[PDB]
DNA sequence: GCATCAGAGCCCTAAA
DNA sequence: TATAATGGGAGTCTGATGC
RNA sequence: GGGG
């Protein structure tokens, strides 16, 4: 019943989401270069804010314990970028 | 659909006892009223490049390939020529019958007027938008919002 | 009222 | 690591107590 | 499945 609550994608929507996922990964790669951070750490920080405050935990491999302090600190370094970055 | 902006200089000749004097013409505005049908005639010899709008028309004479004249036919003026037709100086291009007005899609910014005999020749500085449609396929995404301003070279899809 | 649950004797043999 | 594929299969009778 |  719960899966049946998400409608199946149209060919356009399927391509759209897929497109956005690929572009986002490339964005995280670029955001790593600009910032001097770790692409995975950035990815988990990006992902943390999307899913919300609900899910926050240490991720095996990330260099920092991923607690609300670090996701705020790192998010503030990402939001300190110029408009084009 | 991209409505492309065109700003061009086109001429017209009308009787004098029939044209209403204004410094500019808004779209839809009446340009002249003819007592009897008047034949607008070629003032150059050339091959005709005819460009028809939604309402109204453009006519462009060229010899060799160099454009020698650009004429504007408002609404109420029926072309008597077809695209790519050879014309000689003085043969009627279009008939103007009754009330002739600006088309809905095209304006007249600055209007210069010369007087010769019983006719006036308008040099019209016209601004209008010519529509062109583009088809977007499922694997394509439109990167541009409704109403965006684009110059030559900008990516739309 | 009606459903949901947890009760319903002991020891022994051999077969699995 | 690349056609496309998008929602499952299956079976007595007691008495006491909390909705 | 038998025994008491």
């Amino acid at each position: 019943h719960e899966i049946g609550q998400v409608p199946l994608l149209t060919l356009e929507e399927e391509v759209e989401l897929a497109r956005k996922v690929e572009e986002g990964m490339e964005a995280i790669k670029k955001l790593s270069e600009i910032t001097g951070l770790d692409p995975d750490l950035i990815r988990e920080v990006v992902r943390a804010k999307i899913l919300g405050s609900a899910r926050v935990r240490h991720i095996p491999g990330l260099k920092e314990t991923l607690d609300p302090k670090t996701v705020e600190e790192i998010d503030q370094k990402l939001k300190s970028l110029p408009k084009e970055h | 659909r991209v409505e492309y902006v065109k700003k061009e200089r086109a001429g017209l000749r009308l009787p004098l006892a029939a044209w209403v004097e204004k410094e500019a013409y808004k779209p839809g505005e009446i340009l002249a009223e003819l007592p009897e049908p008047y034949l607008f005639r070629a003032e150059e010899e050339g091959v005709v490049e005819l460009k028809e709008l939604e309402e109204g028309a453009f006519l462009v004479l060229r010899r060799e390939d160099e454009p020698v004249a650009t004429y504007f036919l408002p609404v109420g003026m029926t072309p008597l020529v077809v695209h790519g037709e050879i014309v000689e100086k003085g043969q009627p291009l279009a008939e103007a019958k009754g009330l002739l007005r600006m088309p809905r899609q095209v304006r007249a910014a600055q209007v210069e007027a010369e007087e010769e005999g019983e006719t006036v020749y308008l040099t019209l500085f016209l601004e209008w938008t010519e529509p062109k449609d583009y088809r977007v396929q499922p694997h394509m995404n439109v990167v541009v919002p409704e109403g965006a301003r684009v110059e030559a070279g900008d990516k739309i899809v």
